[PDB]
């Protein structure tokens, strides 16, 4: 019920050069939202850098900029923060693996840091805990063991006891909440369909229920929401189509009412995609439409991985591929 | 960021931002653990509250404070964290940094009011009914302050008469059910007491996607068919006719005809395969964006129909 109604003067056509401007041309006119996101700027650089190379115009960015930022933001504990200053986290650690990843420069960080790293956060239980201040969250075992399986070393983790604690976290709708006892969300289905992809344990998710539950996020304009009774919003177009292409079942959604709901949220003067139609644009929402677009297979867009959101190609280069559903 | 609809001021309050930023990893590279830092962050994470850096930056203050200081100094410190966490609260009840400091800082205490706390929980959840962090808080609340699962049960039964929105109160019960009962899915009078509470939300708002979706769960719950007694058999019987008038009323439902599938299903398969098969193709027209779904639903169906047919004697 509670929907957007898609405005006739939508736009219908991928934008494509558009999109790559307006990453381009990103954080480069003391703007304030730039200014004021710092604490997420590495996930920043990842979302730019992805699209970029999912429209085959990573070289426009700065590759010897970005490492060494890289590089400045590594802590002597092997973590890797969001910004020079800022304090270490698995979130900016993932980032930061999957920006190297892209660029096939590894070892432009310690590695065996990263990795007593991501192992010092795992608890008994078998969850992982952000940072040193103790937050568990379904995000972070997903954080925990794809950093570690772009690196090579999924084995560093106690993986049964991980498994474990993310199947605690299953609800009785299918799906997975951030916590034992949580409400379940696309965000952390996608994580958790993500976790059991890489540690192969797809067998243990009911891919007919949470499917069900996945494809009822489709309201009548076409565009997804995250869980019941909410909004649509352009970045669920990956959270929901991700989680559904790795359980086996993407046919489910109709494919033609939400791609033209992607395609109503860019922006065509600036490019760029906002979070549903009309609204202000950024790289987050950026990503996911175009991600989105891939998996609903797009000529323009390159192959992207469901589980690493990144291009297809990248992980075929470091044979790191998961059998889905 | 999400919910931002398409100058002077905001240059203003950037340039102060940036200043206070400045002067706390100034002063923390310096070593500076004092209640200055707290001022200077309290500044910016009014505005901010996703800065993490800057609520370890208080953690870090307020573990320092707590050796050299008095516990009287120390209790009065622990009060003012707590106050400005629920004014920040107040503008952004969605940040998870801010969560996480209140649940920090009420665990090191000895002894926190839990029953405040559980009391700050059922005021946020009035304003929104849907908000997972505040449920996430009510549950470390309530394990922190062993309340009981039929305590619980009892405030989800309130929430869900009182309004609907509930799609985290039944999610609720679909954990706390399990554990009152426990074992080692529901026992069978339970089951009965919760199809006809489901039943009534159904009825009352059928628009009420939450209800229709714990009711499918509860479907599955049982001992199951053919172990149905007699009264689970009339209550589905029951349930069925109710979702026939229901379609009448309604023709536009989508959840009601699924239920209707569903309800045959656990009645007996095949001896409803004609009527089940009829009300997959109303279901179609009715909800589209199913089609594929659905398609796959009756396969699934008519296979387990096959093997019924075959286990023939
Ligand atoms: C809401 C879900 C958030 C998920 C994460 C932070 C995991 C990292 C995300 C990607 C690799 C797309
Ligand atoms: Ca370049
Ligand atoms: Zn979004």
């Amino acid at each position: 019920q509670k929907d957007v109604t898609i405005k006739s003067d939508a736009p219908d056509t991928l934008l494509l050069e558009k999109h790559a401007d307006y990453i381009a041309s990103y954080g480069s006119k003391d703007d304030y939202e730039y200014c004021m996101s710092e604490y997420l700027r590495m996930s920043g650089v990842y979302w730019g850098l992805t699209v970029m190379d999912l429209m085959g115009q990573l070289h426009r960015m700065n590759k010897e900029e970005i490492l060494v930022f890289i590089k400045s933001c590594q802590h002597e504990c092997g973590g890797v923060s969001a910004s020079i200053g800022h304090d270490p986290h698995l979130l900016y650690t993932l980032s930061a693996v999957q920006i190297l990843t892209l660029y096939d420069s590894i070892h432009v960080i310690n590695v065996d840091k990263v990795v007593a790293y991501v192992q010092s956060l795992q608890k008994e239980d078998g969850s992982f805990a952000g940072d040193i201040w103790g937050e568990i969250d379904t995000r972070f075992s997903f954080c925990a063991v794809a950093t570690l399986a772009l690196l090579g070393k999924l084995d560093a983790i106690n993986v049964e006891k991980a498994i474990e604690f993310v199947l605690s976290c299953m609800n009785f709708d299918g799906g997975f909440g951030c916590r034992p006892g949580s409400e379940s969300h696309a965000g952390q289905i996608y994580c958790c369909t993500g976790f059991l992809a890489i540690t192969s344990q797809l067998h243990q998710v009911n891919s007919d229920l949470l499917g069900w539950w996945l494809c009822e996020r489709q309201l009548p304009s076409g565009g997804l929401n995250g869980r019941p009774e909410k909004l649509p919003d352009v970045c669920y177009s990956w959270w929901v189509l991700a989680s559904l292409k790795i359980i086996g079942r993407l046919h489910w959604i109709d494919r033609e009412k939400l791609r033209s709901f992607i395609l109503a949220c860019q922006d065509e003067e600036t490019g760029g995609f906002a979070d549903r139609p009309g609204d202000m644009v950024d790289p987050f929402h950026t990503l996911f439409g175009i991600a989105g677009l891939s998996l609903l297979g797009e000529e323009q867009i390159k192959p992207v991985s469901p589980v690493f959101c990144m291009p297809e190609e990248v992980l075929q280069r470091v044979n790191v591929q998961p059998e889905l559903v | 960021m999400h919910g931002r609809l398409k100058r002077l001021e905001r240059e203003q309050k950037l340039k102060l931002y940036q200043s206070a930023t400045q002067a706390v990893f100034q002063k923390r590279q310096a070593g500076e653990l004092d209640e200055s830092v707290l001022e200077l962050t309290s500044q910016i994470l009014g505005a901010n509250p996703d800065f993490a850096t800057l609520w370890n930056c208080r953690r870090e203050v307020l573990q320092h404070l707590e050796t050299e200081k008095s516990p009287e100094e120390s209790a009065a410190l622990v009060k003012a964290e707590l106050g400005f966490l629920e004014s920040c609260l107040r503008v952004n009840p969605k940040s998870y940094g801010t969560w996480h400091h209140r649940c920090w800082l009420l665990s090191r205490l000895p002894e926190p009011n839990w029953a405040r706390e559980l009391e700050l929980c059922a005021r946020f959840l009035e304003a929104d009914e849907r908000n997972f962090h505040c449920w996430d808080y009510r549950r470390f609340v309530a394990a922190q302050a062993a309340v009981a699962p039929a305590e619980e049960l009892a405030f989800t039964d309130s929430l869900i008469t009182r309004n609907f929105s509930n799609y985290s109160s039944w999610h609720y019960r679909s954990c706390l059910l399990p554990q009152l009962h426990p074992q080692p899915r529901l026992p069978e009078n339970v089951l009965l007491k919760e199809l006809e509470l489901v039943q009534n939300a159904f009825f009352t708002d059928p628009n009420d996607q939450s209800a229709w979706f714990y009711h499918r769960w509860l479907l599955g719950a049982g001992s199951g068919r053919c172990e149905l007694s007699v009264e689970k058999s009339t209550v589905l019987q029951s349930e069925l006719e109710s979702c026939k008038e229901l379609q009448e009323l309604e023709p536009e439902n989508k959840w009601c005809l699924l239920t209707i599938i569903l309800l045959m299903r656990a009645l007996d398969p095949l001896l409803y395969e004609k009527e089940t098969l009829q009300y997959f193709s109303t279901l179609k027209a009715v909800d589209p964006m199913r089609a594929a779904y659905l398609d796959d639903l009756r396969s699934k169906f008519l296979l387990e129909n096959s093997v019924l047919k075959m286990e023939y004697a």
